[PDB]
């Protein structure tokens, strides 16, 4: 039953807009206190880390066992699949099912 | 967590780390030899590094490269975390440097090539390393270098106060001056390593912290006479105060001194 709900599952945005991704670790006492964010750009096969800073910001809410990623001033290059991936406080592997983002524009 | 201690035969300790020992190990069904690193959770938490290590281990789990120590998996019990690691039979570059005092140009150029190949693969995944020290480099069965410390970051660009205390010797100016830093820190690291490999000591070594700090900030280093023109050139290009003036990793890999002396190629 323990699981990560990542929302939204699908996002279509226009250039210059914003996207917020939420990941919530549910049905476990394990804490989601340190998530890393990853992206595989559309067309590519290469999974990259998302660097925090600039257009990319993140928050973590201890009380709700969640973390979020916000990307500002969206570009067409940003199109791709995003995931939260983490090792929770129980040292167990956790990952969201992903957000498929398409930017047009 | 699917792997468990009974999946492995345990042999002698390979070493003692800050938070536990590393053991020689063997997976029972495949008889594959590996290393099992034990960390005491309480010890990590008291050191305030437990959160950071979980971040670094997650990052490490994605890195598959001949010159990056492979993390096969991990598991835990109530008091310990166990990291299942690639076994590096020839020990640390640090110990090799102690044994040999310094490295010849072919060994040095080959290590630098392997490091640059690793870091190039990392940069392509938007992953950056922290300071790279010889003690955190291991040697595989054919003597191939492996970056082994999981010292990965996380944030780029960045202005966030580094533990400056510890050892300054491997930090770039922009980090000790509290300025912004990004992947260009890895090129500085390559310069310090290229120097230490050839000379036997890092270039900004001083008797006091304050002195070392000034040497780095002002980029004050000199070469022994035996260091050749080609090595001096490469090291001087890497140890630029201005991070943007440092070469690309591809330029390192293509430097005449590297191509003349390395026994390994790019990628
Ligand atoms: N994967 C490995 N293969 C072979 N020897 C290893 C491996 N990992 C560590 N060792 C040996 O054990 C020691 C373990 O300490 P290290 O991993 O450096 O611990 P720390 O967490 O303190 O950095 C190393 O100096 C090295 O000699």
């Amino acid at each position: 039953m323990a699981r990560v709900d990542q929302t939204p599952r699908i996002a279509t945005k226009e250039t210059g807009e914003s996207l917020t991704i939420n990941c919530v670790l549910r049905d476990t006492a394990c804490a989601l206190d340190s998530t890393n964010w990853y992206r595989t750009k559309l067309g590519s096969t290469k999974e990259q880390t998302i660097s925090i800073g600039g257009r990319y910001s993140e928050t973590v809410d201890e009380g709700s066992n969640s973390a979020s990623l916000t990307i500002r001033d969206l570009r067409v290059e940003d199109s791709g699949t995003y995931k939260c991936k983490a090792i929770d406080s129980c040292w167990l592997s956790r990952e969201g099912a992903g957000t498929v983002l398409t930017v047009k524009g | 967590r699917q792997w468990a201690l009974e999946d492995f035969e345990i042999g002698r300790p390979l070493g003692k780390g800050k938070f536990g020992n590393v053991y020689l190990a063997r997976e029972k069904q495949s008889k594959f030899i590996l290393a099992l690193k034990v960390l005491f959770k309480a010890q990590l938490e008291k050191a305030g590094v437990e959160h950071q290590l979980r971040r670094e281990v997650e990052i490490q789990s994605h890195l598959r490269h001949p010159n990056i120590l492979r993390l096969y998996g991990y598991f835990h019990d109530a008091t310990r975390v166990y990291l299942i690691l690639e076994y590096a039979p020839l020990g640390t570059v640090y110990r090799e440097l102690q044994k040999l005092s310094k490295f010849d140009e072919q060994r040095t150029a080959t290590y630098i090539t392997e490091l640059a190949n690793a870091l190039s693969y990392c940069h392509s995944k938007r992953v950056i390393h922290r300071d790279i020290k010889p003690e955190n480099l291991l040697l595989g069965s054919a003597g191939e270098l492996k970056i082994a410390d999981f010292g990965w970051s996380v944030h780029a660009p960045s202005s966030r106060r580094t533990t400056l205390a510890g050892t300054l010797d491997y930090l770039p100016p922009e980090m000790i001056e509290g300025r912004m830093h990004d992947e260009k820190v890895d090129l500085w690291s390559l310069g310090v390593l290229c120097y230490e490999f050839l000379v036997g000591k890092p270039p900004f070594e001083a008797n006091t912290y304050q002195e070392t700090y000034k040497r780095i900030s002002r980029v004050e280093f000199t070469f022994p006479d035996f260091v050749t023109e080609g090595a001096r050139d490469l090291i001087s290009r890497l140890l630029k105060h201005n991070p943007s003036q440092r070469p690309m990793l591809r330029e390192v890999l293509e430097h005449p001194w590297i191509t003349a002396n390395s026994s390994k190629p790019s990628n």
